[PDB]
């Protein structure tokens, strides 16, 4: 099995009240 | 490479997607500095309901993709806090274990658990699941603070004295709207703000609101002061004010002129009747108005006034004395009829009406004497007044202007009631004075007040 890493963020959004970016990832590797 | 690949966000109850997929979601493939969006053939985006009521978020890549070696796929997409978030950090909801990091409500979770799963190898590939160790955390924006301002205001405007009693303060309350069915919240928020004499303005603000929802507020009703409640903001940030505007009142005064009685007491009639074409009913201070109509008692042990205190704003009034109260009176009035917009004082003047004394003097046999009265206009007296010769009232009647009395020697007749500023002669007929010498007092004179007048015979 290749390795793979995960990772979760979530960002307030400049400038707007109560908006949030969520980021999951993940990425493979030989 | 990594296949079936899909990645997976339960969100929790403190935030939620925006309208019409505004969320944007997409997956990006990040390698050597450029980026780039995975297509409709790529990528799939399911949003699904768990058992629990919470929203499950998924991207499936298309089954056969495989992961380029080294390169960061990320999937992002916008939440936006929930109510239950807006709530919360209003101070309206308790959080349970597992809400936020260290039950701080500033550090809401955003995940109820994210995982990916996917499948490598050809032929029976094998299927692993990781979860996501990283817990997230997200503040809401800060809950409003509402601003309320009390204006008093005079019967007249703004800024102008105000005479009528204040409570010593008003209890003002926010009501929250109730959106999803249900009441609304009528004790939301309270405050109770002061109230000083001659300090028309003053503010003070409800702390930790929860935005949301629609607000309004409730003011008591003050005895006396109309009420208005207005949003000078918006309907996200909401402001108030509150203005109480002092009602009208309408006073009614009695004047006695050439009255040297002040135990008389006098009836004076009021018709109130509203804008809207109406019966005004109600109590207004001392005065019950039944269907338009109000009755007031005049008297020196009540200064000679009646106060109908705080009538409606527009209150149409006519001011008009009993027929009974105004025999034996010249009656006149100031300011009779009006409407009551600002203050008002109707005075009715009651002006006892002059009489006429006759005296027959005899110098050195009854006697005949013409009394000739015009009225103020100038058009000769008709009617019937009472006349009194030593405590015997008879009654003495006008033709045309003219009356005639008998007199003897030291005989005076008083004339009552008759119309004032009215001119009066006396003459003796020709007949009564033979043989004598006749002059005058008063011959001729105006009835401003009571009058005498003098005929004495001299034989010769
Ligand atoms: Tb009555
Ligand atoms: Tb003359």
């Amino acid at each position: 099995e290749p390795q793979t890493t995960l990772h979760k963020t979530i960002t307030p959004i400049s400038g707007q009240d109560d908006k949030y970016e969520l980021s999951l990832d993940i990425t493979s590797k030989l | 490479g990594i296949h079936h690949v899909s990645i997976k966000d339960v969100l929790s109850k403190y935030v939620q997607l925006l309208p019409n997929g505004s969320s944007e979601f997409r997956v990006v493939k990040e390698k050597d500095g450029s980026s780039e969006i995975l297509t409709e053939n790529q990528v799939t985006f399911d949003t699904k309901t768990t058992s629990e009521g919470l929203v499950e978020v998924t991207a499936k890549f298309s089954p056969n993709y495989s992961l380029e070696d080294g390169a960061r796929y990320v999937l992002k997409f916008t939440v936006t806090s929930s109510q239950e978030a807006l709530d919360a950090i209003a101070g309206d909801k308790k959080l349970e274990a597992g809400d936020a990091e260290g039950s701080d409500v500033n550090k809401l979770y955003s995940n109820k658990g994210a995982s990916v799963t996917y499948s490598y190898g050809i032929g029976n590939s094998q299927t692993k699941t990781k979860e996501y160790s990283d817990n997230p955390t997200f503040k809401p924006s800060d809950p409003l603070t509402v601003p309320v301002e009390v204006e008093w205001q005079g019967v007249t405007g703004a800024r102008t004295v105000i005479t009528a009693d204040q409570p010593s303060n008003v209890e003002l309350k926010l009501v929250q709207k109730n959106k999803n069915g249900g009441s609304d919240n009528q004790d939301y928020r309270k405050t109770n703000v002061n109230v000083s004499k001659n300090v028309s303005n003053e503010t003070r603000n409800f702390e930790k609101v929860a935005k949301g929802y629609q607000y309004d507020l409730i003011a008591p009703d003050v005895p006396a002061f109309t009420k208005e409640i207005k949003n000078v903001g918006t309907e996200s940030n909401p402001s108030f004010k509150v203005i109480y505007k002092q009602l009208p009142s309408l006073t009614i005064k009695k004047v006695l002129e050439a009255e040297n009685n002040l135990n008389k007491e006098f009836r004076i009639k009021v018709k109130l009747t509203s804008p809207d074409s109406k019966p005004l009913n109600g109590t207004f201070g001392e005065i019950t108005v039944v269907n338009g109509e109000a009755e007031i008692r005049v008297e020196k042990r009540k200064r000679w006034r009646g106060i109908l205190s705080y009538l409606p704003r527009g209150t149409h009034y006519k001011v008009e004395e009993e027929a009974a109260s105004t025999n034996g009176y010249h009656v006149t009035y100031e300011n009779q009829e009006g409407d009551l917009n600002k203050d008002e004082t109707s005075t009715v003047t009651n002006h006892k009406l002059p009489s006429l004394s006759v005296t027959k003097k005899v110098t050195g046999k009854s006697f005949k004497i013409t009394i000739n009265i015009r009225d103020a206009q100038n058009s000769p007296l008709n009617g019937t007044y009472t006349a009194t010769v030593n405590n015997k009232r008879t009654p003495l009647q006008f033709t045309n202007g003219r009356a005639s009395i008998d007199l003897n020697k030291d005989q005076t007749i008083k004339i009552d009631g008759l119309p004032l500023d009215s001119h009066y002669t006396v003459e003796e007929e020709t007949n009564s004075s033979r043989g004598y010498q006749v002059s005058y007092e008063n011959q001729e004179g105006k009835l401003d007040g009571d009058k005498s007048a003098t005929v004495t015979n001299n034989k010769n």
